[PDB]
């Protein structure tokens, strides 16, 4: 249904006005919404982890990669609310906030490709897949063209992504040169003794994993998150890691691996003492997504991951869309608009944010408190699961390191708070126009979730034990 | 096998050692796919069987697509800046 | 172009209430002086005297408690005893 | 019913913030119902029975929202001993008198200030409340935040690196508190205050064990390889941050020793109570005496907590029925005495003057005869003056730290000397002496102060005549913890 | 048991790692650099840094293997010490004696902390809790580490912990009885 | 030139070593030169028609991977639209 969508629209695009880009958002917008709603009871398919292959064991379909894509669908549902939403009806937000031609169709384009990665069970679904999506990534930073940084970023992914590419293309005939074959269901847990598979599948874990930006190769990325406007980086930095990320832990070709072991030790501690003395709010807030990417190569090494991963999967991309967009809200209070694509920078331009719209403020709190990981709120329970799996599994320093990460990011995580709650000279007493109700409501509804998310823990794990069990 | 890893990575070496200019990056990383499918379409004579051929055919047009995506990121690259620098971008 | 809104209507801060009159003189060598021992930390430099002081008080006096704490555990009773008898058990 | 109770109560506060500014009046009204529901259920409550007498689960997938009446059972466990109650009933009597404290000093954003202050109150009374290790530890932590909010918005000069320091600190020994209770959590597959002295773990698995709690324990019953936070925190909060610290947070750890080491680390316990009795008597020695060359006058009282809260631990370490209840006593009495102190210190001595410098002070009495009284009384009730409780938990805990251990028991009862040496010394410098020359002459100390004052002397004063009082809820919990074959 | 180290030629092929690390690091500085850069400039603009690979190799594994034959059992004590060397050498490049002590005792306690976990980056396999016994024992035997007992011998208790505290052989009841 | 030396034998020792399957290291590198033997080419007469190469790869394509085939139709669609949307400048 993604691809009539696609289909749909760019005939529909093609023939309207460039006054209309924003009103056909919204009427996705509003279609990804009746596709959750209308057609999710094909989670019944998935009873007692009945799992099926699908156009000749091409694509594989179990209840796991279901919550993927339903997690994939909100996601879009909400960034898509965001670009067909104005904030306000000034003249100012209509030269931010602005849609291109182009934009939904390379959205929905990319979508498409981050599916096929976490459907895919055999090589070259997943080659194709991702190359669908790497090329959408390339465009959708592309896109904004009158912009030198977005044209420098746009440049640098595509070779950055190149060779990450044609490593997983060398690990993947590598891997047919030693077994006729595609699938790594033909590996069924007697050839992994008999055969040093060892160098070719972390090979190919590597090439899928350093797109992430773990950690010996973060810094381009870093560069490409602060470089893109602030409305592309939201969608740029979530949907690569959730969809490679959660290819890399259905497939369980890395477990008990030195080199992931390695590189997880590197990620955590390069991600908490990288964004340390940093002054970009973007910079502050990709090196969060590295250590929270780290926490996952963790769960690489690991066999039977799937509670971990999901809830923390859920866990970070509420907690990263909602943190996104409250620094969208904070522009409207700011004494200094540089940077059309990139209003807001400095991260001590949020300071008198308490005296100007305190609920932001303590939306605000809430999501970087559960970034920290602090018991009432949504973040804890998934350091809690990722834990409760790394001591099961005999990760013992790997444990010690997770801890002194979080104990090292937690002081970047409130630099944020520190600097909002403080004394400003001139505050805001009258303003005459208002925030989008329906945009607003998304915000406050991610923030629910996060604080109220841990009273439907128990419901959560019932529901878990019948459908992967 | 051999062709296909020299060509391989002598043009990745080539790619990172790049300081001259950019289209040399471009040319050094359709060589390394040229590389990649060397080695493939071997493994397929070897093996009797077109399923190597069949991801062969397949990312050459993946390579032509890659080709024609960044040719035009290359473009808009310059419409703003009427220059690409030696030293790169 | 890019200003924040017309529509702002932004003003001063204040603290709000009343203004107590001043009840202390202030001392400006007792506040410096007083500054100057509770920011100790930030200018504190190891010497001889310093290492002294961390050897004997965060080393030695540990160590020396510690061998005295290990080595009389389960000595000493003194709970009924009488003239003539142990009070130690090894 | 009880949902037309909660909305007819929201009601209630959404129109009594209409009409009035503030919450003070209500926060203070629900403050003394929850004291007198606290002790209806004293006077229902059978101390006849060693188990759990008023159960409730919340958060059961059966029912997540409300109580849970079933079969199975994952959600978070809440239930009360005489122990559990002992610190709800000192717990629930001081949270009015927080509230009460700073009624007339927070001037400019005063709702959000006695939320904050009512929020931090209930977040550690339903900690005594808690049954699972998960459901106290998520109750353990929910104070956090509200105290770093708290101590960042208000306070004096150098209220960033206080709040700071109190996230930092507590967040780091609580980590490694998270990892015991993890690897409780898939040893057992259970986390319970009721079944967890039945299970025996190996000793090598114990000794793991205990010493990441441990850890978490030497942070917040502040012991002295960190002990560091605390005179900052204290020294630079506000008023009721510092008084539901150190009333309640300190023995909250004291409370969790007990609770959570004591059941099921017994035999880890044996193999290490010497190691505790030299962070211990080495927290009472150095800490007592770095108090002896303190500038400031909020940190001395800091200091002499973290020397009380030092005998206390080798109360509870003891292996002796004395012991455990002198070091509840302790708890107890301190948790009375020493926010009395913090008051004198921060709220009838920074509320008229602003500085905390004790160069600044001298010769009180002739200007402030009553206040002056007060800072004698409360400097004796402070040091182990008998007739007081705090005598009696100082007395108990040095006497079953004799008997476990009679040479660190030796040394450890010049704690007596060394807590009078450093308390005198400041009482006699700021009753004695002509009155100051940079104080110009204030108001004498008001109703709300002596009526807080009063109140937190009476309290030590009938604890201290009588400990049998609260003996009825703690003759099980005296005999539960000793491990004496 | 265990059986002796070789720390002549395990140091010898610490010092070869650490050559080759050196030369490689060496080039990477130099390759990643600015300004008039030759070949025989990796050599002298390196920054010191053959020295670092080669004195830290060297350190660590005579300092491992001395202190693994002179105390003849393995732990993550040997870990310790070997750190402890390690911090040595690194902080010895700060020509500062408080900065060298700190480098030492802190590099040593990380090392400390590091070979006490089990001295692995991964997990052991068998040790973990996912493949060894867990639960309760089925019935009564020797409790191995993972597995939960509701009773434990008492000889155990008097074994393991004393006999001294308030911890007896016969319970306190039983040997003061009337017959 | 030094990290292109040392770069250079090892990618190229390293992209020679996994055509192997030992324990052990230098067997897994001189088993890439173990080239010597001169395969047997056999006739067999099972095969009735001319289905050559280009033929088959037409036949998997179109049936086993017809997925594959209307997912790549999706990427020159891509192809297409990017480039486009890149260059244009609406009005
Ligand atoms: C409770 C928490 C406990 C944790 C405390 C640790 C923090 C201590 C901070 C020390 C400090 O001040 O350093 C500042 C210092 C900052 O430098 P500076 O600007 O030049 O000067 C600072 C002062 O002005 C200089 O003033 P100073 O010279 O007078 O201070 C003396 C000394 C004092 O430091 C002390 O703490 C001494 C304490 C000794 C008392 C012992 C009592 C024991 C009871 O501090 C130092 O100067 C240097 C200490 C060496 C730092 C070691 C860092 C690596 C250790 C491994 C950490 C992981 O730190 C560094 O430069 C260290 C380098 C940066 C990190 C590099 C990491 C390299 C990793 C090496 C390998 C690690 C192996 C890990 C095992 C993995 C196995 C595979
Ligand atoms: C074996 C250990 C050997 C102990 C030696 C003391 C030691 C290490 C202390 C480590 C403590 C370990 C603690 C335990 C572990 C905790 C980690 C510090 O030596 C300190 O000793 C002090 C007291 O003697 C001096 O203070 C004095 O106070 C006043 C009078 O009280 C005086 O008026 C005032 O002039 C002094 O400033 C300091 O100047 C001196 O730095 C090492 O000393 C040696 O190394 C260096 C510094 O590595 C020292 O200073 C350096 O050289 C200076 C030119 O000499 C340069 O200026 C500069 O390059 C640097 O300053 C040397 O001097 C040398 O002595
Ligand atoms: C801030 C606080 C820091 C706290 C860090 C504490 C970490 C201490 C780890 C202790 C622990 C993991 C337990 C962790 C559980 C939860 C941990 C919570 C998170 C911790 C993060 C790792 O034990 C490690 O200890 C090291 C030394 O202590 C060893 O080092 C190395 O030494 C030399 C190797 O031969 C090398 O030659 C040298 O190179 C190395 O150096 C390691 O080999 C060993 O694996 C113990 O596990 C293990 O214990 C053993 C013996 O009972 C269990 O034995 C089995 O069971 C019984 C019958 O079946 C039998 O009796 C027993 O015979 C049988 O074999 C195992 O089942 C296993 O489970
Ligand atoms: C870019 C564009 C494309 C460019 C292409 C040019 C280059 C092509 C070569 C391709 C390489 C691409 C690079 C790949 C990244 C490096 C990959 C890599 O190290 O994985 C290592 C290689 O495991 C070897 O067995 C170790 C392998 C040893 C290799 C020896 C090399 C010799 C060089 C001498 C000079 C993986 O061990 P691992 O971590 O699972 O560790 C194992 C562990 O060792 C075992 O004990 C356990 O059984 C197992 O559970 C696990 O714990
Ligand atoms: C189970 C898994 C968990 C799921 C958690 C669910 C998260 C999101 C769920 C959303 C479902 C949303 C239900 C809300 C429907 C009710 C609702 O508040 O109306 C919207 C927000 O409407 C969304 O923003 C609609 C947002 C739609 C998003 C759908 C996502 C699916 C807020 O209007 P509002 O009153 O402030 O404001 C309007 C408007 O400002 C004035 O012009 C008009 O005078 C008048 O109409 C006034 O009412
Ligand atoms: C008409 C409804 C239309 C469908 C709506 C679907 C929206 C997709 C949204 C995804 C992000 C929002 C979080 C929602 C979590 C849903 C939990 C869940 O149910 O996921 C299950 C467990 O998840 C797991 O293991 C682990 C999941 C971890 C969840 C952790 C977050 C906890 C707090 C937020 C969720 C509770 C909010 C409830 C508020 C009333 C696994 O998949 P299922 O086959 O059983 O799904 C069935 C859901 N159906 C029936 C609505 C289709
Ligand atoms: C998460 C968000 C959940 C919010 C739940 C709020 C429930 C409030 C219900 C009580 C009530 O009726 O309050 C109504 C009141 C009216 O709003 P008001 O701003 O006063 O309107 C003024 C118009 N001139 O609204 C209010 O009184 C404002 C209530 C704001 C609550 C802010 C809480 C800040 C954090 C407090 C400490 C944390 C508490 C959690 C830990 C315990
Ligand atoms: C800041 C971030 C941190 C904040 C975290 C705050 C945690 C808040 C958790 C809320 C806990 C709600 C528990 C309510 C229990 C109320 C109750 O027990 O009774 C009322 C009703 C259930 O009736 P009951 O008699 O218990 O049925 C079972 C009989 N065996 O149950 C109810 O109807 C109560 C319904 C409450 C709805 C509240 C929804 C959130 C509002 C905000
Ligand atoms: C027998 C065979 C003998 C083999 C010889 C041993 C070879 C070991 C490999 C040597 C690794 C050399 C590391 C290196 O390349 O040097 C660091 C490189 C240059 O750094 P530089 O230019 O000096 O940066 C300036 C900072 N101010 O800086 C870099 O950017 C390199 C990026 C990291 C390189 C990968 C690191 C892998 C290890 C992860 C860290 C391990 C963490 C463990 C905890
Ligand atoms: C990532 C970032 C990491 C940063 C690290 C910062 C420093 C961390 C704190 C320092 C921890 C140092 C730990 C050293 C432990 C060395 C060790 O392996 O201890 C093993 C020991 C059992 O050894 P055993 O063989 O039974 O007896 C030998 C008697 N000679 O076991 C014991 O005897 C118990 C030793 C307890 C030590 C407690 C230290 C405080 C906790």
């Amino acid at each position: 249904m993604l691809i009539l969508a696609i289909i749909s629209l760019i005939t529909f695009v093609s023939m309207s006005k460039l006054s209309d880009n924003r009103a056909i958002i919204r009427l996705i917008n509003i279609y990804l919404i009746l596709v959750l709603v209308l057609d999710s009871f094909l989670y019944l398919l998935f009873l007692n982890n009945q799992t099926y292959t699908v156009m000749g064991e091409l694509l594989i379909f179990n209840s796991f990669t279901f919550y993927i894509d339903m997690l994939i669908y909100f996601i879009m549902i909400v960034i898509s609310s965001l670009y067909g939403y104005n904030l306000y009806n000034n003249n100012l937000y209509k030269t931010l906030f602005e849609p291109k031609k182009e934009l939904i169709i390379l959205f929905l384009i990319n979508i498409l490709g981050a599916l096929l990665i976490v459907h895919s069970n055999d090589f070259i679904t997943l080659f194709v897949a991702i190359e669908l999506q790497s090329y959408s990534i390339y465009l959708i930073t592309a896109i904004y063209n009158s912009s030198y940084k977005a044209s420098k970023a746009s440049m640098l992914y595509f070779f950055m992504g190149g060779i990450l590419s044609i490593l997983i293309a060398y690990s993947i005939n590598t891997y047919y040169s030693v077994l006729n074959s595609y699938t790594l269901h033909s590996l069924d847990s007697l050839i992994i003794n008999t055969l040093d598979l060892n160098l070719i599948l972390i090979a190919l874990s590597l090439g899928l994993l350093f797109k992430i930006g773990i950690a010996p190769l973060h810094k381009w990325l870093i560069s490409i998150y602060e470089n893109t406007p602030i409305l592309i980086t939201i969608y740029i930095s979530l949907i690569p890691k959730i969809s490679i990320l959660s290819y890399l832990v259905l497939s369980n070709i890395s477990i008990n691996s030195l080199v992931i072991s390695i590189l997880a030790i590197l990620t955590l501690l390069v991600g908490s003492v990288g964004g340390l003395l940093q002054i970009k709010i973007k910079r502050l807030l990709a090196f969060s997504g590295l250590t929270n990417a780290g926490y996952m190569m963790l769960l690489l090494l690991l066999n039977n991951n799937e509670f971990s991963y999901l809830y923390y999967i859920t866990q970070y991309s509420i907690s990263h869309l909602a943190i996104f967009m409250i620094i969208i809200f904070s522009i409207y209070y700011i004494n200094y608009i540089n940077n059309q694509y990139n209003p807001i920078i400095y991260v001590n331009q949020l300071k008198g944010l308490i005296h100007d719209n305190a609920y932001l403020v303590l939306s605000m709190a809430i999501v970087v408190f559960s970034f920290i990981g602090i018991p009432p709120l949504l973040g804890f329970f998934g350091k809690l699961n990722i834990l409760m799996s790394i001591l099961n599994n005999g990760y013992y320093f790997i444990s010690i390191v997770l801890i002194v990460a979080s104990l090292i990011s937690a002081l970047y995580y409130l630099y944020l708070l520190n600097v909002s709650i403080q004394d400003k000279n001139n505050i805001l007493i009258n303003s005459n126009e208002t925030v989008s109700s329906v945009l607003s409501y998304i915000l406050s509804s991610l923030i629910i979730l996060i604080t109220f998310g841990f009273i439907y823990n128990s419901l959560i794990i019932d529901i878990f034990n019948v459908y992967f069990n | 096998m051999f062709i296909g890893t020299i060509i391989l990575v002598l043009s990745f070496l080539g790619f990172v050692f790049n300081r001259r200019n950019i289209i040399l990056a471009f040319i050094c990383l359709e060589t390394m796919l040229l590389g990649i499918n060397l080695i493939l379409l071997r493994n397929s004579v070897l093996f009797d069987d077109i399923s190597g051929s069949l991801f062969a055919i397949v990312i050459i047009i993946l390579a032509g697509v890659e080709s024609a995506i960044g040719l035009s990121l290359l473009v808009s690259y310059y419409r703003l800046r009427g220059v690409i620098n030696s030293y790169g971008i | 172009e890019l200003k924040p809104s017309s529509a702002i209507q932004r003003g001063p801060l204040n603290k709000g209430g009343w203004d107590a009159p001043h009840a202390l003189h202030n001392d400006g060598a007792i506040d410096r002086y007083a500054h100057w021992r509770t920011f100790y930390q930030e200018r504190f430099k190891y010497t001889r005297a310093t290492g002294k002081s961390t050897l004997i008080f965060l080393v030695a006096f540990p160590a020396l408690i510690g061998y005295v704490a290990y080595q009389s555990e389960g000595l000493f009773e003194f709970a009924g005893k009488r003239r003539g008898e142990s009070v130690t058990t090894r | 019913f009880l949902t037309s109770i909660l909305l007819s109560s929201l009601y209630l506060f959404n129109r009594i913030l209409a009409w009035q500014g503030n919450v003070k009046h209500f926060y203070l009204f629900a403050s003394n119902l929850l004291l007198l529901f606290i002790v209806v259920l004293y006077i229902n409550f059978n101390t006849f029975s060693n188990s759990f007498q008023f159960n409730f689960e919340l958060f059961n997938s059966l029912n997540p929202f409300g109580l849970s009446n079933s079969d199975i059972s994952n959600g978070l466990l809440f239930g009360i001993d005489g122990l559990s109650l002992t610190f709800i009933l000192l717990t629930v009597l001081l949270i009015p008198l927080t509230l009460l404290g700073n009624w007339y000093n927070i001037n400019f954003n005063s709702n959000l200030y006695y939320t904050l202050v009512l929020a931090i109150g209930l977040v550690i009374l339903l900690n005594f409340w808690a049954l699972d290790y998960i459901s106290f530890y998520i109750l353990f932590e929910a104070t956090l935040p509200l105290l770093f909010i708290l101590i960042h918005i208000y306070g004096s000069s150098d209220s960033e690196r206080a709040s700071f320091y109190v996230l930092m600190f507590t967040l780091s020994g609580s980590l490694f508190m998270l990892l015991s209770i993890v690897v409780i959590s898939i040893v057992l597959n259970t986390t319970n205050f009721i079944n967890h002295n039945l299970f025996v773990l190996s000793l090598d698995l114990q000794t793991i064990i205990w010493l990441g709690l441990f850890i978490a324990i030497m942070v917040k019953t502040p012991l002295f390889p960190i002990h560091v936070w605390l005179p900052v925190v204290h020294s630079e909060s506000p008023l009721a941050g510092s008084m539901i610290l150190a009333g309640l947070i300190l023995k909250l750890a004291l409370y969790a020793i007990l609770r959570l080491l004591l059941p099921l680390l017994c035999e880890a316990q044996i193999l290490y109570t010497p190691m505790i009795y030299i962070i211990s008597l080495l927290t009472i020695i150095l800490t007592s005496l770095a108090t002896l060359r303190q500038i400031d006058l909020k940190v001395i009282i800091a200091y002499s907590s973290i020397s009380h809260m030092g005998i206390a631990i080798l109360g509870v370490c003891s292996n002796t029925s004395l012991g455990i209840y002198g070091s509840i006593v302790l708890g107890v009495a301190h948790g009375f005495v020493s926010p009395a102190l913090f008051l004198i210190v921060g709220g009838i001595l920074y509320d008229r003057y602003h500085i905390r410098i004790v160069n600044y002070y001298k010769g009180l009495t002739t200007y402030m005869p009553q206040l002056a009284t007060y800072i004698i009384i409360l400097s004796f009730a402070n040091i182990g003056t008998p007739l007081t409780g705090n005598f009696t938990g100082e007395f108990l805990s040095l006497q079953g730290g004799f008997i476990r251990n009679p040479i660190i028991g030796g040394i450890s009862c010049i704690s007596v000397l060394l807590a009078a040496i450093y308390q005198l010394k400041l009482t006699n410098k700021l009753t004695g002496g002509i009155s100051s020359i940079y104080m110009h002459r204030t108001n004498d100390v008001t109703i709300r102060e002596k009526f807080i004052m009063n109140i937190l002397i009476i309290s030590t004063l009938i604890i201290g005549i009588c400990p049998q009082i609260m003996y009825n809820l703690l003759y099980w919990t005296v005999n539960n913890y000793i491990y004496i074959i | 048991h265990f059986h002796p180290y070789n720390t002549l030629g395990l140091a010898t092929q610490s010092a070869m790692v650490g050559l080759g690390a050196g030369v490689v690091a060496a080039a990477a500085r130099n390759s990643l650099a600015t300004g008039p850069r030759n070949i025989l400039t990796t050599f002298s603009k390196s920054g010191g840094v053959v020295t670092i690979f080669t004195g830290a190799s060297i350190a660590y594994v005579f300092t491992y293997c001395s202190a693994a034959n002179l105390r003849e059992r393995k732990d993550g004590w040997n870990h310790m010490w070997a750190g402890a060397a390690t911090g040595a050498v690194l902080g010895a490049r700060t020509k500062l004696v408080p900065a060298f002590i700190g480098w030492t005792v802190l590099c040593g306690a990380a090392c400390g902390l590091f070979g006490w976990t089990g001295a692995r980056f991964n997990a052991d396999r068998k040790a973990s809790l996912e493949q060894s016994p867990k639960g309760f024992v089925q019935e009564d035997a020797h409790q191995t580490f993972w597995e939960v007992v509701h009773r434990r011998p008492l000889s155990l208790t008097v074994e393991q912990l004393g006999e001294g505290r308030g911890i007896n052989a016969v319970p306190i009841a039983t040997a003061t009885e009337a017959p | 030139l030094p990290l292109v030396l040392i770069s250079l034998i090892v990618l190229t020792i390293s992209g020679l070593m996994i055509y192997s399957n030992d324990s052990i290291l230098i067997n897994k590198l001189l088993e890439a030169f173990g080239n010597d033997y001169n395969t047997i080419i056999t006739q067999d007469w099972f095969n009735i028609e001319n289905t050559t190469l280009l033929t088959t790869i037409g036949n998997v394509l179109l049936t086993n991977n017809a997925f594959i085939l209307l997912v790549l139709a999706i990427v020159l669609l891509l192809g297409i639209i990017g480039p486009i949307s890149i260059t244009m400048k609406h009005k």
